[PDB]
RNA sequence: GAGUUCAGCGCCUCAUGCUGAAUCCGGUGCGCUCUCGACGGCCAAAAUCCAACGGAAG
RNA sequence: GGACAUGGGUUAGUCGAUCCUAAGAGAUAGGGAAGCUCCGUAUGAAAGGCACGAUUUUUCGUGCCUAUCGAGGGAAUCCGGUUAAUAUUCCGGAACCAGAAGGUGGAAUACGGCAACGUAAAUGAAGUUGGAGACGUCGGCGGGAGCCCUG
């Protein structure tokens, strides 16, 4: 319907036949038609836990928050960054009462509430400090936990145990009982992973011979097994037997971090290749599902310990929230689907969401950005 | 800004320019390291007879930013400096792959502009061996 | 049940490269085929023709100021069959006066005493006759060329005809043919506007592409309605 | 048995390249294309390319080995060589000066007939009627092209003869259904034996050849279609009882009489109507279209003889004319524009004359052939082969144009 | 679950099955045989397969 | 009785041959010879195919590279059981190789480490190069296995 005067579009419109010329391209378009009949390859074909928008914006960090963590009670959040100043924010009020500064690569609170000791690792040194905000009995109980890596025993800077490692610590983990501390340093080759026992006040390397860099490390939440996320794969070692358990290949160029549910069967791992892989130990070594939501490198992924939800943070500034129900039945496969896609986060130096923390009680996500802004998506 | 060549690793025989020198030593690299951005895929010889999309595809170049030791590198008399090539090299870009990816994208864009302008022809052209 | 036709496997890049090389090789050949020799015989042949032509003019003009004046057609059709190198001065001007400046040109002429006389002067070089309406129709509708602002312009748009011939009540191609066949008042203006056609002899069968100086056996002089058949073959 | 070698079966065996197909048939490229044009032969892209190319990578056209082996026994291939023989014997005769054995040789030049090509390519008449539309577009296109050195005059005569006989058939059979207009030409559309036939008629005009079309190819297609037209029309006339070919009068044909030379020795939309054709309209298209629906047709004598009516006869119901001025306007022959006729053809309904009358604004012409966020984000990531892109391609160009033209109606009402 | 050795049963019967178990912990070699590997010296070809350089094609 | 009479018995994708060459034999190109025949096999042999192309005058143009027989060489399977006479073949059970297409999923529009090197994938034409196949002999030592010895 392109002709004299069609209202379809206004090619060209012509008032009458006289103004209508001869088409010059007709012989050409027919010439290509010929080519069709013997040159065109004739291939035949068949023709709901609501983590709502963040309403609390915590500010005060002069720089990017390297890592953020929530205490056992969940009412206090401790974060550290390259600025060297540690800020503790109250969940209920958002206050920065504990603003003592005392580059913290990571900060984690002890699994035991009766021993509220937060271990903050700056470069190659990690200090287990008991803040005065916690109860005196809790502080006293934390000191009794401790009082390869050299161990040594300021605006309320109550330092209990300081541990120095051969390499700069990148990933820090604490045992369920709190007597073991796992330090992962990708820089080191022979002693990349170090295991420190607080009861004996010493540290050692569980691996007799270490080859390859390790990007993340964690312990199983059900059995005495340690999972170390290397650059390419993740190896699970039974610390009781000091032997391997299972090796899961993420199928990515460089793994970023790993997260595990409380059951210890289904895990979600983030990679630097903008990949989010959900793997189940009872399904296969290969991931059960894969995701590439992030437009930039997938920084980290977090699964809520209680709520059946998981969150993934990336440098793209977009955080993906998914709800996943896991059933113990053999025939009931884990049903995981996305729930929300957080946005409206500032990106600086191609870095967006860096650290994401889930509330110990509800499905509330605490995300700290490169600008020192913490968004609490309740 | 000094042009350097890598004689070791996967990026063997690739010319690089020192965006930030780490020869003073670092915990990650206890040696005379150097974080430099080079060219892995040299642009193809674009012909004026080719189409605009064809010319850009041939002229496309794949950059590569990596840290290598001084011993693994080789200094050269030639040198090229760019305004966008100063201050963009840091450990944060190396630490964050997304920052590294943006750094690689920016470096390739600068190199493509350099190739389009006809500058750094010797560096742009891959070296034979 | 869906046979997707894909892109050609022709590599249009190399095709035009071959075409450009083909044109590059062709122009060199023309610039190489230069300054051929001329035998002493052709100088004679020109002289024999020139005296043969010159004597014909004297007998035609003097003592033969009589023309048989082809009748029952106001409009004739004249085409130039051949010309002689080192043209006689008289014929050289007259052919230009009839717009037949180059060989194989086709021009309409209104029949009268004057035109038939000039045709009689240049008779040994032209094949002339009476075109029928149909033959004139295909000539304009397949080989008609206009002179818009003085360039070689195809009669591709009726708007151009109206633009350049509106004030003489000529609006369309069909107006042109009706005027020309009827030889109206605007016949002179239309014929002035019309660019001469080019009926170069056609060479299809193998015998023609090989016989030397093949011109379809075109004689010179009156041919009646055979010019219509010649046009039918030619157009 | 031995370890079977690579590429000895499957996609590395059936698929055979163009160069191999040349040396297997022992042909030059130009002859190979000719037998590929005449037969039904076309490249077929293999699913696994480097597998089908002995591990190579370069882009190469492929054919079915079964297809090439059919061309090995084609009897016409011999008639290609017999002409290669004939050409050298005619060159021999002209070289020695035998201007007579040259004349007799050319009389006895070798020939090939496409009778068995047509039968083996189209078995059933319905197969022909389906795959004949391009043939109609082809032959009709050529009848208005000046004869060149590439295309012989008699071939043009074959187009004109075969073109008119088809026009006579449709008018006789009243099988014409629609006739659309465009800058391409007059898109005709009829139906025969249930199947639908469509083509395009070029504007009969003093066109120019772009000097880039390779006329060698176009010449073989005419040598193919002009064979098809004779035998397709032969069955139609035998079915309709007409004697094929219809007789042609030379004297009438040299007077631009159109269909009048040949004698055939809502179909009634214009049965009770009489039309006259003025001397400014496309008589060739209008003669065919009106007589297809019973319209009694006369035309200006300057367009050609054979007009049953004259200018003065008032029996004409509609004196069609697109000239902006009508000095001697008649009565009872209401003067309308040609777009009225085609609009009546498309709708099969007598249209309104005055809106199409002389000097009136032309009416437009019509082509007769023509929770949510969650439910849209889960299948974008939790599925493998990604056919989800079908919306992004199929729906996008339909939604945008639908949004665009719907805004045309609102914006055009604002103009009014 | 096989095999090997014990103990028992099935019964006119070509019923040739049936029931229990064990089938384990070691060491040795100027021994003998062979194999592989780090040294010391004394002084085939062809068939076939793999990889690299290379940068035509998009 | 190995005598005669009368019957039965050798089962293979994986074991060998068939596949290859060595020294040489050796047809052909040639040349001798009255002749059966002889010499000759790199020899004054036009001695084998590859790609490109809207189809090129609708008569093929352009560009590249230079026998045969003959026995150590060689892809891939073991267990248990089974007969008057059979087993890597038969049976039961368990694998491997080669080749073949399409289908699914995965990635795809390759990677990290100064490094040796490593991963689930991770374009490569013509042309160029290498390794394996494919390598002499003897003596001592280390590692293991089995036999034998012994608690």
């Amino acid at each position: 319907e392109e002709s004299y005067n069609p209202p379809e579009e206004y090619p060209k419109k012509y008032k009458s036949l006289r103004v209508v010329p001869a088409y010059s391209n007709l012989i050409k378009e027919k010439f290509e038609r010929c080519l069709d009949l013997y040159l065109a390859p004739r291939v035949r074909r068949t023709k709901r836990p609501f983590p709502t928008r963040c309403t609390n914006v915590f500010i005060g960090h002069k720089g990017r928050v390297r890592c953020l963590s929530v205490h056992v009670s969940g009412n206090w959040l401790a974060s550290g960054g390259d600025d060297g100043v540690l800020r503790i924010w109250e969940v209920m009020t958002g206050r920065c009462v504990w603003k003592c500064s005392l580059i913290i690569q990571s900060l984690a609170w002890g699994p035991l509430s009766d021993s509220p000791v937060l271990a903050v690792a700056v470069d190659e040194t990690v200090y287990f400090i008991t803040p005065p905000i916690f109860s005196d009995e809790q502080i006293e109980a934390s000191k009794e936990l401790f009082t390869s890596a050299i161990w040594r025993r300021l605006h309320g800077g109550i330092v209990h145990a300081t541990v120095s490692t051969p390499s700069s610590i990148k990933s820090l983990s604490w045992h369920r009982r709190g007597d073991y501390l796992a330090t992962s340093s990708p820089t080191s080759s022979s002693q990349a992973v170090l295991i420190h026992q607080l009861s004996r006040g010493a540290s050692q390397s569980p691996f007799s011979k270490s080859k390859g860099s390790v990007q993340a490390v964690t312990f199983h939440p059900t059995m005495p097994y340690l999972l170390v996320a290397t650059q390419r794969y993740v190896r699970i070692y039974n610390l009781v037997k000091q032997e391997l358990v299972k090796t899961l290949l993420t199928g990515v160029k460089w793994v970023s971090s790993l997260s595990v549910h409380s059951s210890g069967d289904h895990v979600i791992i983030g990679s630097y290749d903008k990949r989010l892989c959900w793997f189940d130990l009872d399904f296969s070594s290969k991931p059960y599902k894969n995701l590439r939501y992030h437009s930039r490198a997938l920084r980290d992924v977090s699964y809520h310990p209680s709520l059946p939800l998981f969150c993934s943070g990336s440098d793209d500034g977009d955080v993906q929230v998914f709800h996943g129900r896991v059933y113990s039945d053999l025939l009931a496969n884990p049903l995981i689907v996305p729930l929300k896609i957080l946005r409206n986060h500032k990106v600086v130096d191609n870095v967006g969401v860096l650290s994401t923390c889930w509330h110990p009680k509800e499905a509330w996500l605490f995300s700290a950005g490169a600008g020192g802004e913490i968004r609490m998506w309740t | 800004g000094k042009v350097a060549l890598i004689t070791r690793g996967r990026f063997a025989g690739k010319k690089v320019v020192i965006l930030q020198a780490i020869d003073q030593g670092s915990k990650s690299h206890p040696f005379g390291h150097a974080v430099v951005a080079g060219v892995e895929r040299y642009p193809l010889k674009v012909t004026k007879s080719m189409g605009a999309k064809r010319i850009a595809r041939r002229s496309r170049v794949k950059p590569f930013i990596k840290v290598v030791n001084y011993n693994h590198l080789m200094p050269t008399r030639y040198a090229l400096e760019l305004d966008n090539l100063k201050g963009l090299i840091t450990a944060d870009t190396f630490k964050e792959p997304t920052q590294r990816s943006a750094a690689r994208k920016t470096v390739k864009k600068t190199f493509e502009e350099k190739y389009q302008s006809g500058k750094s022809a010797w560096f742009f052209t891959p070296l034979r061996f | 049940p869906e046979v997707l036709l894909k892109k050609r496997k022709v590599n249009e890049r190399t095709r035009k490269e071959r075409v450009e090389q083909a044109i590059a090789k062709k122009e060199a050949q023309k610039k190489n085929r230069k300054e051929t020799f001329k035998r002493a015989e052709t100088f004679i042949n020109n002289y024999r023709q020139r005296e043969r032509e010159r004597i014909r003019l004297n007998r035609s003009a003097k003592n033969k100021g009589d023309i048989f004046v082809p009748d029952e057609t106001k409009l004739l059709f004249v085409i130039r069959i051949a010309g002689v190198k080192n043209m006689p001065p008289k014929i050289r001007k007259v052919l230009r006066l009839l717009r037949l400046s180059r060989i194989n040109n086709a021009v309409f002429v209104r029949n009268n005493k004057a035109v038939a006389q000039m045709l009689r002067i240049v008779e040994p070089y032209v094949m002339y006759g009476i075109p029928n309406l149909h033959s004139v129709r295909e000539l304009i509708y397949k080989r008609g060329f206009g002179k818009i602002n003085g360039q070689r312009i195809a009669l591709s748009d009726n708007a151009l005809i109206e633009e350049a011939l509106g004030k003489y009540d000529v609006i369309s191609i069909e107006d042109i043919i009706h005027e020309i066949y009827n030889v109206g008042s605007h016949f002179k203006e239309v014929t002035k506007f019309l660019w001469p056609f080019t009926l170069t002899p056609v060479k299809h069968s193998l015998m023609e592409k090989k016989v030397k100086h093949f011109n379809e056996g075109r004689k010179a002089g009156y041919c009646g309605e055979e010019i219509n058949e010649l046009i039918k073959k030619q157009v | 048995a031995r370890v079977k070698q690579k590429g000895k079966a499957g996609a590395a065996r059936i698929y055979i390249t163009r160069n191999q197909a040349l040396k297997k048939l022992q042909l030059t490229l130009a002859d190979f294309r000719r037998i590929c044009i005449l037969k039904g032969v076309y490249p077929r892209e293999p699913k696994n390319k480097k597998k089908a190319n002995k591990g190579s990578t370069a882009p190469v056209t492929f054919y079915y080995t079964k297809d090439i082996q059919y061309l090995l026994h084609e009897p016409i291939v011999q008639k290609f060589r017999e002409y290669k023989v004939f050409a050298r014997k005619l060159s021999k005769a002209l070289g020695k000066g035998e201007l007579e054995t040259a004349k007799r040789l050319e009389a006895r030049k070798p020939t090939y007939s496409l009778d068995h090509i047509i039968k083996e390519r189209y078995p059933t008449f319905h197969d022909a009627l389906k795959d004949i539309d391009d043939a109609l577009s082809m032959l009709f296109l050529f009848s208005t092209m000046p004869v060149t050195d590439k295309i012989g005059a008699a071939t043009v005569a074959n187009c004109e003869r075969l073109c008119a006989e088809f026009q006579h058939y449709v008018i006789r059979s009243n099988s014409l259904r629609k006739a659309f207009l465009s800058i391409k030409g007059i898109y005709y559309q009829a139906e025969i034996f249930g199947e639908q036939i469509t083509w395009i008629v070029p504007y009969k005009f003093a066109q120019s050849v772009p000097t880039d079309v390779d006329f060698r190819i176009m010449h073989t297609f005419l040598e193919f279609y002009q064979a098809l037209m004779g035998f397709v029309n032969f069955k139609l006339y035998n079915t309709l009882g007409l004697r094929y070919p219809p007789k042609i009068d030379v004297a009438k044909s040299e007077s631009a009489a159109g269909l009048a030379a040949y004698e055939l020795e809502n179909t009634s939309l214009f049965s009770n109507f009489t039309f006259f054709l003025s001397r400014e309209v496309p008589r060739f298209s209008l003669e065919f279209v009106i007589r297809a629906f019973g319209g009694k047709v006369g035309w200006d004598p300057i367009l050609g003889s054979g007009s049953p009516f004259s200018e003065s006869d008032p029996v004409i119901t509609h004196h069609i004319c697109d000239r902006p001025h009508i000095s001697q306007k008649y009565e009872g022959r209401i003067y309308i524009q040609p777009q009225w006729v085609y609009d009546s053809i498309n709708k099969g309904i007598l249209e309104r004359t005055d809106l199409y009358a002389c000097g009136a604004t032309l009416p437009p012409h019509l082509s007769p052939f023509v929770e949510e966020k969650e439910a849209k984000e889960l299948s974008k990531m939790m599925m493998s082969n990604k056919q989800r892109k079908l919306y992004s391609k199929l729906k996008n160009e339909n939604s945008k144009n639908e949004n665009y033209n719907n805004a045309l109606r609102n914006r055009k009402r604002d103009i009014e």
